[PDB]
């Protein structure tokens, strides 16, 4: 049993807002992983990645339910 | 010079539209009602007609037509001498009281 | 913080109402998912009848649970089958027991949960479908879980619902998103039972306001017709 | 107002009414201390500090 | 202060009509709309700018608060 | 002119005027309730516990 | 004189029924 | 034989009040709000009675009793939300009435103006006190903050907060005393409103022009009853729109949560009609100075009759004063918005600056503008 | 009036609310009582008009 | 508190715990009693001296 949400989320992944958000998230990922002890936590650009993705999803998903 | 600013303010005031002279717009304090009582018959009758017409106009929210607005140079300070006399008498009484 | 999106709920319309079949399914979700940890004491099985269940179904549902109440002739607290009079069962006897049971955190009362959080259902839904993996650089203490929507970015609740977490009585798939939607709309119904009535409350009034306003105003203008047409003339000697 | 109260006869009235108003103020202060049972003042006065 | 001795007035002639003989809405849109535009033009220049500066300061405060919540590259 | 005869027969007297209001209130409440309710379930068809109770 | 005053025309306001100077108002009074 | 309308004592009073009372013809809608307030008073009081018929003031039952009213009581949710949004609409009408009084020089009726200030004080106290009654998280926590503000008063002040609380902090005694005072106060408001109407009826209302309208006065009953009926109907339109479509619009959702004194809410804020003076309180750093500024922000209305210096009572013919008044209105909106927001950058500086500008406009800009106004008109 | 059932929780609350509201109505009615009394004066023990000894 | 489960306990708390609460409680009760005494005496006066002609 696959979910409507996962496929809607995957289709919402490939829009340009989420593309730039994913690039910024990956940059922070490599930055924080490389540095041993830094309080810089990739929460905020993760939040923008969400804010793009969940809005894109909420515009479409309820029709699939 | 300042008279241009004065004319602009008279145009932007509003009571010229309502067909009111300047002295029709002054707040009625004790000095003012005494001066109004002191007015001659003709001036008082014209004043009350003007005020009543203005109140009618603002009740209907219709400004009086353009051409017969109270012009700046046609504005007469009829109340001013009586108000000045009233203020002078009041000031004299207060000086005597002191 | 990251707030909730603006999901197009079926009841979000100005004069729309909740889907009662989804209310019933969400209530099933509440029974068989979170009724073991969360309490909804402010609602009773009586509220269920007439909006999501019939009288016989409500009676059977009530007797399926056991409630301890009343002192007997010997004074002991005896347990009897639940009835329509009883409110929803409380999974934990006292709140301190609940906190000590889970992690010290208290599962909030689900009766008013939707009307208490800024965002409404769109918040709670976003939380339930928002269970994510902690990002790089954020540590996780073993026992907590990461949810972007929860203030504090760390929730003390394990992922409640997922795929095939239940079996709906009707037969609709029990996938995670559908379960979240149904339980969220059921929680909206529980928080604001008058919702449907309120909408029916409004519509009539709106049509009523389409009828009294143009009349009374007209009457006013009618009664003003004397003054607005009044004409004056000055005739000094 | 400001100037109309600034006259010789007005200061004459002020001088005339200073005693009555000033000791009305003492009346009010004594009444306040009495009503509130102000221990800060009532302690010093004799025969009443015994109430504490 | 009641009808009968409110004030003194002379040589004033006033007319009106019964509410049952004249229209309650005499050209409600023919002169009503031009009147509305006239009053709006009269009051707009002195009403709007205080509200528009509030609009700008509200937007600036909100955006600056959001920016402050963002991390400042450190 | 229907309004003329209507006024002359049932509006001139205040007593018959009040009878008109009181009697017409019955049927206005009737019709308005029915029309507004019908509109309400027309907008929300299938989502109330009135179009699905037959299923249960 | 008192005979030199006349009621200003209200034709901009009169209802359509009572608008002509040659119909008694009693006929349309009931309708209005 | 004499008219029962103007010979029977009660009927004579009613006749001279709002049947045959002369009124200005050019009264705009801005005066209708007055009657609206009275309506918004009665529509409140009656509803309150019904709420008081299913409310049990106690820290173990207050929230439960309110919930029982909302769900179980036949048409109880409508009464509850009617009450809340009616208080909100009452404050809307009160603010609009105060704005009208400022704009058209209505404060020249000094006695009516002072009685109105007293009524406004009593209404703020009643609403602040009433918001405690549901005993939500926001209710209790806001009450703690507001009452603890009185600790800043020198000497006696601390004891006062112990006196008002009925103990060491806001507890059941505070809740029940707040309930009792919330019951009694609206009738004091009714008596004060009767006195306010008496003072106004002595001199008569003021037309938008500001000139005396004694020459053109119309009877109150034939006209200014149905107009007030239309105004009250419009007010009801708005109020039932709020109640029936967005019930918890202005109210904070955090109220729908049992008052737990073990958890401070994310942001403690009062009602939208309280956020402006609370933001003024926030602006001043000193605690005692904060309370002084808070009380002065409303008490400054009494100074308005003295600060008037322009020869024209109203503002229709003072465009500069109109711009200043609208600047003041925008400043109050800014105060409300700032009070809503937390005390962070840049909200601190914006709130401070708007707080200074409030008093600066009321005390300085308006009188100086009035002097320039008189000078610009040869007088 | 009695809340159905018996004299129970609802009855106590509504009785308290009415008990609170009513005395203010009593105050208003007492003001009206004096207002009606004043223009007639008062009835002296003898029952005769006392307009010559007020 | 007007709740039925705690009204009597609230009254006992008034009479037992509040500072000078018993004074207020018994003053209230006996003041109601005196109000009725004075009301009966007032009605007796009105009926007697013919004041009911007002
Ligand atoms: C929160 C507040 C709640 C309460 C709000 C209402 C309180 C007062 C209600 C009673 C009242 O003041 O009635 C008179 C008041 C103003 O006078 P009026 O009844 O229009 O009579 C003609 C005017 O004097 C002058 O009319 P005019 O020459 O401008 O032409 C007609 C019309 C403009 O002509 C139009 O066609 C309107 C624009 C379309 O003017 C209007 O003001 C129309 C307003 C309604 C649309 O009535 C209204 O404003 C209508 C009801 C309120 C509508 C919303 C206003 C904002
Ligand atoms: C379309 C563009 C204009 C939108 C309205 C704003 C505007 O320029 O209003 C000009 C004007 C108000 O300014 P004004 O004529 O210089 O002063 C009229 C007085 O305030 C006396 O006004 P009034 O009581 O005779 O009737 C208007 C009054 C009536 O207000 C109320 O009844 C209370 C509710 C509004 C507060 O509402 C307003 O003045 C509020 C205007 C903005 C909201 C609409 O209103 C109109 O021409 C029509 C208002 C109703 C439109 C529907
Ligand atoms: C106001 C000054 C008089 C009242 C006062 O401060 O204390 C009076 C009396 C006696 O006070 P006291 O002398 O025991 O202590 C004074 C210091 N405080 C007030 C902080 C306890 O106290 C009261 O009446 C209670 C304090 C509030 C009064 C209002
Ligand atoms: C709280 C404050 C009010 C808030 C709401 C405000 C809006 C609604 C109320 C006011 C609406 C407008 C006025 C309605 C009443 C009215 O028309 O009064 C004038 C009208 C008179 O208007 P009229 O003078 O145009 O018509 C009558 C004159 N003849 C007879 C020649 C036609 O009053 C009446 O008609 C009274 C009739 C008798 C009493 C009522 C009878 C019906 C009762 C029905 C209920 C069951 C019993
Ligand atoms: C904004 C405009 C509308 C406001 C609300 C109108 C409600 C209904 C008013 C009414 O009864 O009539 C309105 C209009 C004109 O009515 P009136 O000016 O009285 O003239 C009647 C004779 N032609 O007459 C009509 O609309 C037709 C009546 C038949
Ligand atoms: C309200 C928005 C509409 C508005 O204000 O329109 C302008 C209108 C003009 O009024 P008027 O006296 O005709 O102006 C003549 C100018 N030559 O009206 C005005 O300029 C006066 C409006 C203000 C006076 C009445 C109060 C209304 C509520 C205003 C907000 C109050 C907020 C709290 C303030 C304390
Ligand atoms: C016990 C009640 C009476 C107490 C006072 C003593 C008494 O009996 O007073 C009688 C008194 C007679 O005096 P008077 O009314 O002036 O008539 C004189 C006729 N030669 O007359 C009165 O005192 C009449 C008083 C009537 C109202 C009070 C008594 C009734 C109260 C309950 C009703
Ligand atoms: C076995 C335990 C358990 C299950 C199952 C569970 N929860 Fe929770 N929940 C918790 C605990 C513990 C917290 C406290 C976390 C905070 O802090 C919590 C928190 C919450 C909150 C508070 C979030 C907020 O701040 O508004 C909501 C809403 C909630 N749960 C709803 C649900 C719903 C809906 C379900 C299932 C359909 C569910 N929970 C399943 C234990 C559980
Ligand atoms: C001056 C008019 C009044 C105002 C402004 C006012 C204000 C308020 C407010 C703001 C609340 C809180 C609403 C909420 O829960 O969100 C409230 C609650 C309450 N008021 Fe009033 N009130 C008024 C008159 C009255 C009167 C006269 C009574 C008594 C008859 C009363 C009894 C209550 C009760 C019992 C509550 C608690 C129920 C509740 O909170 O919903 N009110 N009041
Ligand atoms: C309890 C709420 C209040 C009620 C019921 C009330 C009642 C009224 C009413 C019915 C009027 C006549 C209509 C009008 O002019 O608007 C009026 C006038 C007035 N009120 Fe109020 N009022 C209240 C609050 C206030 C407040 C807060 C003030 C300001 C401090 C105030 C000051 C005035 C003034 C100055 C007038 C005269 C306005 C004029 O003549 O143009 N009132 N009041
Ligand atoms: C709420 C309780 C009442 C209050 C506060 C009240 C108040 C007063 C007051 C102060 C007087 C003038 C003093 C006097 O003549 O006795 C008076 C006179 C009067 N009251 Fe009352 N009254 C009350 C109840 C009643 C009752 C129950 C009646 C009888 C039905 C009544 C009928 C009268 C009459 C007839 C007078 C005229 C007495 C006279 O002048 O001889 N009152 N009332």
């Amino acid at each position: 049993l696959v979910d409507p949400l996962t496929t809607v989320r995957e289709q919402c992944e490939q829009i340009e807002k989420c593309i730039k958000a994913r690039e910024r998230l990956e940059l922070c990922d490599q930055r924080v992983s490389s540095r041993s002890q830094t309080e810089e936590d990739c929460t905020e650009e993760l939040f923008d990645f969400l804010h793009a993705r969940d809005h894109c999803v909420a515009h479409k998903l309820f029709n699939s339910l | 010079w300042l008279e241009g600013i004065r004319k602009w303010y008279y145009n932007a005031a509003g009571f010229n539209k309502l067909g009111l002279m300047r002295d029709d717009t002054i707040y009625e304090d004790d000095d003012v009602k005494e001066a109004i009582r002191r007015l001659p018959e003709n001036l008082y009758n014209d004043r009350v007609f003007r005020i009543k017409r203005a109140l009618d106009l603002t009740m209907r929210q219709q400004i009086l037509p353009k051409e017969q607005w109270t012009k700046y140079e046609e504005d007469k300070f009829y109340l001013e001498p009586y108000l000045k006399e009233v203020i002078r008498e009041r000031k004299e009484r207060e000086e005597w009281a002191k | 913080e990251l707030h909730a999106p603006s999901y197009p709920w079926s009841h979000r319309g100005l004069l729309s109402s909740l889907d009662h079949t989804s209310i019933r399914r969400g209530f099933q979700v509440y029974k068989q998912v979170c009724s073991s940890c969360h309490s909804m004491d402010y609602v009773a099985y009586r509220h269920l009848v007439g909006v999501c269940y019939t009288e016989e179904e409500a009676k059977a549902l009530a007797e399926e649970v056991e409630v301890q109440d009343g002192p007997n002739e010997d004074g002991e607290m005896f347990m009897r089958p639940g009835k329509l009079s009883d409110y929803f069962p409380k999974p934990y006897p006292n709140p301190e027991a609940a906190r000590a049971a889970n992690n010290g955190a208290l599962p909030p009362d689900l009766s008013y949960i939707v009307r208490a959080r800024h965002g409404g259902e769109d918040y709670v839904f976003s939380l339930l479908t928002g269970y994510c993996e902690p990002p790089t650089g954020v540590s996780l203490r073993e026992g907590l879980y990461f949810n972007p929507y929860f203030p504090g970015q760390a929730i003390a609740m394990a992922p409640p619902i997922y795929n095939e977490v239940l079996e709906f009585d009707d037969g609709t798939p029990a996938t995670m998103s559908q379960v979240a939607k149904d339980v969220c709309t059921f929680l909206r119904w529980a928080s604001e039972p008058e919702h449907d009535h309120r909408k029916r409350m409004g519509l009539k009034m709106l049509m009523m306001m389409g009828l009294l306003l143009p009349l009374v105003y007209a009457m006013k203008r009618h009664k003003w017709s004397v003054l607005k047409s009044r004409k004056l003339a000055y005739r000094p000697p | 107002m400001l100037s109309r109260f600034l006259g010789p006869r007005y200061r004459e009235l002020a001088r005339n009414w200073i005693p009555t108003a000033s000791m009305w103020g003492a009346v009010g202060a004594v009444g306040l201390v009495w009503a509130t049972d102000w221990r800060l003042i009532l302690d010093w006065v004799p025969y009443i500090n015994g109430k504490f | 202060r009641e009808f009968g001795h409110l004030t003194r007035m002379r040589h004033v002639i006033t007319y009106s009509l019964s509410p049952f003989e004249q229209r309650a809405f005499p050209h409600y849109f023919t002169k009503g709309i031009p009147n509305v535009l006239r009053r709006t033009r009269a009051c707009i220049l002195r009403v709007a700018p205080p509200f528009v500066v509030f609009y700008l300061v509200y937007t600036w405060g909100t955006q600056e608060f959001e920016k402050s919540k963002r991390k400042n590259p450190a | 002119t229907l309004t003329a005869r209507l006024y002359s027969l049932l509006f001139r007297r205040t007593s018959t005027f009040a009878l008109t209001i009181a009697v017409g209130a019955l049927f206005f409440e009737r019709a308005f309730d029915q029309g507004a309710d019908a509109i309400y379930e027309h907008i929300n068809q299938g989502k109330l516990w009135k179009h699905i109770k037959h299923k249960y | 004189s008192h005979t030199d005053i006349r009621v200003p025309d209200f034709s901009d306001y009169r209802r359509a029924e009572v608008l002509d100077s040659t119909k008694s108002s009693k006929e349309s009074s009931d309708a209005r | 034989m004499t008219n029962i309308r103007k010979s029977h004592p009660l009927m004579k009073i009613i006749n001279n009040a709002f049947i045959d009372l002369p009124a200005p013809s050019n009264i705009s809608s801005w005066w209708n709000f007055g009657s609206l307030l009275g309506i918004c008073l009665i529509l409140q009081i009656l509803t309150g009675l019904f709420l008081a018929m299913h409310y049990t003031s106690d820290t173990t039952t207050a929230f439960s009793s309110v919930t029982h009213i909302c769900r179980d009581v036949n048409y109880g949710w409508v009464i509850r939300y009617l009450h809340a949004n009616g208080a909100s609409m009452f404050f809307i009408c009160l603010f609009i009435h105060v704005g009208r009084g400022l704009y058209y020089g209505s404060y020249m009726f000094l006695e009516t103006w002072n009685i109105g200030v007293v009524l406004l004080f009593t209404v703020m106290a009643t609403a602040f006190m009433g918001y405690v009654l549901p005993w939500g998280q926001m209710s209790f926590w806001g009450a703690t903050v507001i009452t603890n503000l009185l600790s800043a008063i020198p000497y006696i002040g601390t004891d006062l907060v112990e006196w008002i609380w009925g103990g060491f902090s806001v507890d059941k005694a505070t809740l029940t005393r707040f309930f009792a005072f919330h019951f009694i106060l609206p009738f004091i408001i009714t008596a004060l409103a009767a006195v306010h109407l008496l003072f106004l009826h002595e001199t008569g209302s003021n037309n938008p022009t500001g000139i005396s309208s004694d020459m053109d006065k119309i009877p109150f009953h034939p006209y200014y009853t149905i107009k007030d009926i239309l105004g009250a109907l419009f007010m009801m339109l708005i109020l039932l729109i709020l109640v029936l479509f967005s019930p918890d619009l202005l109210g904070d959702p955090d109220n729908y949560t049992p008052a737990n004194p073990l958890n401070t809410p994310p942001h403690i804020k009062p009602e939208w009609y309280f956020l402006f003076a609370y933001a003024i309180l926030r602006s001043i750093p000193n605690k005692l100075g904060g309370v002084l500024a808070l009380v002065a922000s409303i008490l400054i209305l009494i100074l308005m009759p003295m600060l008037h210096t322009s020869k024209q009572r109203s503002m229709m013919f003072r465009p500069l004063s109109q711009c200043l008044f609208w600047m003041l209105v925008a400043d109050l909106i800014t105060l409300t918005w700032i009070g809503g927001q937390p005390v962070e950058h840049p909200f601190i500086i914006i709130g401070q600056l708007a707080s200074i500008l409030y008093f600066l406009i009321i005390l300085v800009l308006m009188p100086i503008t009035s002097i320039i106004e008189n000078n610009l008109l040869k007088w």
